[PDB]
RNA sequence: GGCUAAUCCCCCAUGUGGACCCGCCCCUUGGGGUGUGUCCAAAGGGCUUUGCCCGCUUCCGGAUGGGCCCGCGUCCCAUCAGCUAGUUGGUGGGGUAAUGGCCCACCAAGGCGACGACGGGUAGCCGGUCUGAGAGGAUGGCCGGCCACAGGGGCACUGAGACACGGGCCCCACUCCUACGGGAGGCAGCAGUUAGGAAUCUUCCGCAAUGGGCGCAAGCCUGACGGAGCGACGCCGCUUGGAGGAAGAAGCCCUUCGGGGUGUAAACUCCUGAACCCGGGACGAAACCCCCGACGAGGGGACUGACGGUACCGGGGUAAUAGCGCCGGCCAACUCCGUGCCAGCAGCCGCGGUAAUACGGAGGGCGCGAGCGUUACCCGGAUUCACUGGGCGUAAAGGGCGUGUAGGCGGCCUGGGGCGUCCCAUGUGAAAGACCACGGCUCAACCGUGGGGGAGCGUGGGAUACGCUCAGGCUAGACG
């Protein structure tokens, strides 16, 4: 079995987007559907869908990236620049409000799951709560 | 406020005394990483009513003995051996890193 | 070549002796109360007991005892009287014991 | 200690004009105005590319040189600019120039700021009319530097004083020729100085 | 190593070792001088070194560095001793500071006369 | 008995004492159960004297004991004044 | 041996009350109440003397101070791995203000340890301090808190309190006295001596102030303290001058021998005028006390200064200390002469063997300035023990391989719990320090007042995504 999987995804879009896929699947789980929509909302990928392969749950995560571009390397820029795990099995990494980060002066975000859901940096702030910081995204 | 603890009864060979061994964890001062130590204390059981399996809680009190400042509260729940066997096997595996005998 | 207050040493040991005395007293009497009440003799160690009680209580009035170390003291002697009167019986001159 | 010595030579270095003397600084005599070449025997030499040390060492050499500060002052007054809030550059100059012996010949009451100095040890000044002699003390927006009446007939002050009249005073002062005194309005914005330093590269300096 | 490892064994803290037992930490330490010999520097170097064996108050006895340009160390002068090795003479690690006790200080010198113990050239 | 006196906090001829509730055996300048007040003897300034006359009546109720010299500042500040 | 007073000791009484035993009630570990029985009080002194003051006795409560107990935290070595018999627990005693193997009988056979027992090394701990962008590292001097000790070891007495630094007893080592039997003593109080050391002060002044002990008070005691003295040891402030002065004295140093440098620097001219001399001269000191009033509230009066004839104010008034390191690169500052792998320098790289900006001197220059250098030590740079923040194919680094214990880690869905985690409120987080502001010494150092923070921990309430746990389910892992 996986140890993360929540880090498996992660790696699977980094993974993904680093020779431009189209999309992407990994399995599905509602913690890792729920971190999708706050991709999805901040503008990062263009969205998911529950797919079957074969006949296993999956999430199809449409990836997304800038125009191509000028001189060599005609490749497009990413919209998805980094992408990393920060709380993990072995090391658990929480926060408090007061505490929670703050990606790139606010151009990146940090997903944390509070006990009022996941929630980026500032949908967390608001709340005024904290929990795990999953991940940070920029 | 008198302190209370939970934890299990690994042993009972004593009169009115059983040990109880209690758990706690918390974030490595410098390494976070959620660590997992324990301690065991000498428990009060004057009516000789607590078993060898048993998770109880245990409140802070006026000392009955040396090494004894605890008195069983109640019980939380009943047999539950699992426990006693990790102390116990977590104790045997002594033998086996010293000099002498022992067991893998 | 030295302070006055050598005055303190000499006060000190008559007030040790003083105290010192006191206390035989009460233990021996005290003793006596136990032995008479252990032989069953009660009107004979209850009369004897109220001295003891009275000594302990009196020692307490100045700096020889006071505290709740006559209490304390008190408290042992009438139950091992009492206790060992039980066991034979019948607390005649129902001295220091209550009812 | 406050230097004391040979202080044409300190322009000649800095190869800028300071005017450590009043009067004769602005004189075909001025040395600088005949001798734009450091002082010793390399003065004519060709100069060497500055380090990035060296240029910033001159660079604060040349402000601290202007107000004829200790290093030790100097330095203090620096940790207190970067230690208040605002740029610290301006902040320092500011603080520079809220020293009693510079505002002293702001006001003209003096040709030089060495001159400026000894009028204050000297007691020929005061603030708000308690005398001060402490060429370092601080004056405050609001306050009222004035020369002593009992020195108000100085040879010396006659002539300062008289030259006075006609003459401009910084946006943040205010003299009166007259009455012998004038009044620190504000501390001075860095516009209102026009000193031929970058303050920019003692930051950097005091950053190392 | 993982964290798990990091917190069963975690890091180790460098001890730094001293160059210069003038035991007591001591900034210096006061001996006699055993000998007084010279010494031939190491390889890229050659000259006659004056050095002096040292039995110091510290309870030790080492060799020590004699600077400048001429001394006058006996068999038995007073002297004090300072942290400071010679790159050239292996085992030389302090120097005697030429204007303490019996090491006289440097005569005819006018330069860097603090670090050789020449007082002030008199006259005007 | 514990006390309401004069701790010393000045300096150098720059004498600034604070009113205090403190246990009689402490040293002077040490731990103290409270501070109601401060006094400066060289009346420096326009208020060289303060006391927390609600609170120097509250330990007066309960025993403390001032110096004749911490008397005679809480008085001046009306502590006694049942007018 | 003899006499004698008392707020010295004792006896009887009175019993508000309180203590003890037994019972009952509430309460819940020995808390509070109630009943019978028993037991337990006291001291007088002064008067402006018959009415106040000071004091005495018992009890309940307050306040302050403290004992004991518990959770968590607190360096190095595993080339220290097993430790333990009062040891671990029980019953009954003893002991104490009080719990407890604290101690003692008797019974049980336990207790502790890789989550590091036991052993060895080192060390008073903390608020803080230094450093660092931070995390962290190092540290615990002054000041404030706690602990421990008072020549070394042990012990108890007295007392509210001590196992008592200037109290006592014994043993030991030492010094001194000794008519040799036997005695006396303990500066880790202030000052001082001596020894050791690289190195650390006055046998000072005062009790005026703050604080303390005793006293009704007057007042006495206070090497606590308030001051002064010595030492740039540190911090801050200040002076050795200011203005004018040559297309530029002399001397000295280079030179293309034209000239260039020290340099407006000097001499000079004018001005101010540190030091010093006069005159004045302080805050810190208003209480205690006395008088009126009621010995209260309130009002009135008197005494009192070590620092010190110092600070500071006024008058007069001289132009009057500058040094130390460095100049090959790092690193700001260059030339001549001297020396010739010598004498020497040197933090690292290195420099000197005939023309050395690196040795020594000189001229000149850079730096800093009553200081400047050196040594030593701590942090930094060093993401060079890497949590933030490192690595292991060939640079140092994969265990010779497997099996497997503990431990670390754990796929998808639902539910309970709510330990971790997160939130709110609350308590705690002394003062000093640190930060900000205003303010007092002419400034500042220093100091006062005020404000703002703060991690951690306790308590109450709440959330439930993730981790944990329990319960159920699944088949994508694993196994068959
Ligand atoms: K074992
Ligand atoms: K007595
Ligand atoms: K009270
Ligand atoms: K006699
Ligand atoms: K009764
Ligand atoms: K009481
Ligand atoms: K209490
Ligand atoms: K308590
Ligand atoms: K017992
Ligand atoms: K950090
Ligand atoms: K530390
Ligand atoms: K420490
Ligand atoms: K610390
Ligand atoms: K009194
Ligand atoms: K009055
Ligand atoms: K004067
Ligand atoms: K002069
Ligand atoms: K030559
Ligand atoms: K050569
Ligand atoms: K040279
Ligand atoms: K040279
Ligand atoms: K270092
Ligand atoms: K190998
Ligand atoms: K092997
Ligand atoms: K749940
Ligand atoms: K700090
Ligand atoms: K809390
Ligand atoms: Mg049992
Ligand atoms: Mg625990
Ligand atoms: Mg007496
Ligand atoms: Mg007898
Ligand atoms: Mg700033
Ligand atoms: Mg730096
Ligand atoms: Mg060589
Ligand atoms: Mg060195
Ligand atoms: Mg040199
Ligand atoms: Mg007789
Ligand atoms: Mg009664
Ligand atoms: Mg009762
Ligand atoms: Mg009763
Ligand atoms: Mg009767
Ligand atoms: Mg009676
Ligand atoms: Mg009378
Ligand atoms: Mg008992
Ligand atoms: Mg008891
Ligand atoms: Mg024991
Ligand atoms: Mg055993
Ligand atoms: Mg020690
Ligand atoms: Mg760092
Ligand atoms: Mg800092
Ligand atoms: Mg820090
Ligand atoms: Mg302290
Ligand atoms: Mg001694
Ligand atoms: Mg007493
Ligand atoms: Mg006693
Ligand atoms: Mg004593
Ligand atoms: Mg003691
Ligand atoms: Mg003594
Ligand atoms: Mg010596
Ligand atoms: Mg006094
Ligand atoms: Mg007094
Ligand atoms: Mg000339
Ligand atoms: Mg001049
Ligand atoms: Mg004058
Ligand atoms: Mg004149
Ligand atoms: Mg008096
Ligand atoms: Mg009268
Ligand atoms: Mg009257
Ligand atoms: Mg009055
Ligand atoms: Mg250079
Ligand atoms: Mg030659
Ligand atoms: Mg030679
Ligand atoms: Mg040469
Ligand atoms: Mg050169
Ligand atoms: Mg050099
Ligand atoms: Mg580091
Ligand atoms: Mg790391
Ligand atoms: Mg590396
Ligand atoms: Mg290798
Ligand atoms: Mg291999
Ligand atoms: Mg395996
Ligand atoms: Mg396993
Ligand atoms: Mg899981
Ligand atoms: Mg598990
Ligand atoms: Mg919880
Ligand atoms: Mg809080
Ligand atoms: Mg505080
Ligand atoms: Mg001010
Ligand atoms: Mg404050
Ligand atoms: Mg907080
Ligand atoms: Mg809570
Ligand atoms: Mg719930
Ligand atoms: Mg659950
Ligand atoms: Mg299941
Ligand atoms: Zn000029």
């Amino acid at each position: 079995m996986l140890t993360d999987p929540i880090a498996d995804m992660l790696t699977r879009i980094r993974n993904a987007t680093r020779v431009y896929k189209e999309s992407t699947d990994v399995p599905a789980s509602r913690f890792k559907e729920e971190i999708l929509r706050i991709l999805a909302r901040e503008g990062f990928i263009k969205g998911y869908e529950r797919v079957d392969v074969d006949g296993k749950p999956y999430l199809r995560v449409y990836l997304k990236y800038g125009p191509r571009r000028q001189g060599p390397d005609p490749r497009p820029e990413q919209v998805i620049h980094h992408i990393r795990r920060i709380s993990k099995p072995g090391r658990r990494v929480y926060v408090g409000v007061k505490e929670i980060p703050r990606v790139r002066r606010g151009l990146g975000i940090a997903i944390l799951s509070t006990s009022k859901g996941v929630l980026t940096d500032r949908e967390a702030r608001k709340l005024g709560v904290g929990g795990e910081l999953i991940c940070e995204v920029w | 406020p008198k302190k209370v603890l939970t934890g299990v009864v690994v042993s009972d060979k004593m009169q009115k005394t059983v040990t109880v061994l209690v758990e706690r964890q918390f974030p490595h001062p410098l390494y976070g990483k959620v660590i997992k130590r324990s301690k065991k204390y000498l428990a009060h059981d004057p009516e000789e009513k607590y078993k060898l399996g048993d998770v109880v809680e245990i409140i802070e009190s006026r000392p009955i003995s040396k090494r004894k400042r605890f008195r069983v509260l109640r019980l939380v729940e009943s047999g539950r051996m699992d426990l006693v066997e990790k102390y116990l096997i977590r104790r045997q595996n002594y033998q086996s890193l010293s000099k002498r005998g022992g067991k893998a | 070549r030295n302070l006055s207050a050598l005055k303190r040493h000499r006060q000190s040991l008559k007030r040790r002796l003083r105290n010192k005395a006191k206390k035989s007293a009460i233990k021996t009497l005290s003793k006596k109360a136990v032995q008479l009440a252990q032989e069953g003799k009660a009107e004979e160690a209850l009369k004897i007991m109220r001295k003891a009680e009275s000594l302990i209580d009196k020692a307490a009035k100045g700096s020889t005892l006071h505290k709740n170390a006559a209490a304390r003291r008190k408290s042992r002697l009438m139950r091992k009287v009492r206790q060992l009167l039980e066991a034979a019986g019948a607390p005649l001159i129902g001295g220091g014991l209550s009812a | 200690g406050r230097y004391i010595g040979p202080v044409c030579r300190l322009c000649r270095r800095e190869g800028v004009k300071l005017y450590l003397k009043g009067e004769r600084c602005y004189s075909p005599k001025c040395a600088m105005e005949r001798r734009p070449y450091p002082p010793g025997q390399h003065g004519q030499k060709r100069a060497r590319r500055p380090s990035d040390y060296a240029v910033r060492l001159r660079e604060k050499q040349k402000l601290r040189r202007i107000y004829g500060i200790s290093e030790r002052q100097f330095r203090n007054l620096f940790e207190e600019a970067s230690k208040k809030k605002g740029v610290t550059g301006s902040v320092f100059l500011g603080l520079l120039e809220s020293r009693l012996d510079n505002v002293v010949y702001r006001l003209g009451f003096a040709v030089s700021r060495r001159q400026a100095r000894q009028l204050v040890r000297h007691g020929h000044i005061t603030v708000n009319g308690r005398r001060v002699d402490l060429p370092s003390y601080r004056v405050r927006p609001g306050d009222e530097i004035a020369v002593a009446e009992k020195s108000r007939n100085l040879e010396l002050i006659r002539q300062n004083l008289e030259a006075m009249k006609g003459r401009k005073v910084g946006p943040w002062l205010s003299l009166d020729v007259e009455g012998m005194k004038g009044k620190f309005l504000r501390l001075p914005d860095r516009e209102d100085l026009a000193l031929p330093v970058n303050e920019q590269l003692v930051i950097e300096f005091y950053s190392r | 190593p993982t964290i798990n490892q990091l917190v069963r064994k975690g890091r180790e803290k460098v001890r730094k070792k001293s160059k210069v037992p003038a035991l007591k930490g001591a900034p210096f330490r006061r001996g006699v001088c055993t000998v007084v010999r010279t010494v031939t520097p190491k390889k890229p170097n050659s000259a006659l070194r004056k050095v002096a064996k040292v039995r110091l108050t510290s309870g030790y006895e080492v060799t020590a560095y004699i600077p400048g340009e001429g001394h006058n160390l006996q068999e038995h002068s007073v002297v004090l001793i300072r942290g400071g090795r010679v790159k050239d003479l292996p085992g030389v690690r302090y120097h005697i500071v030429r204007g303490v006790y019996d090491a006289a200080g440097v005569k005819d010198r006018k330069k860097s006369r603090s670090k050789y113990g020449t007082k002030k050239p008199k006259e005007a | 008995m514990v006390k309401i006196r004069l701790a010393r906090f000045g300096s150098k001829h720059n004498p600034h004492y604070r009113i205090v509730v403190t246990d009689a055996r402490r040293k002077r300048d040490g731990k103290y159960i409270e501070k109601i007040g401060y006094y400066d003897p060289r009346k420096t300034t326009p208020d060289w004297l303060k006391v927390d006359v609600e609170r120097a009546r509250y330990w007066l109720s309960v025993g403390a004991q001032p110096t004749d010299t911490a008397r005679r500042l809480l008085r001046q500040a009306g502590v006694f004044r049942q007018e």
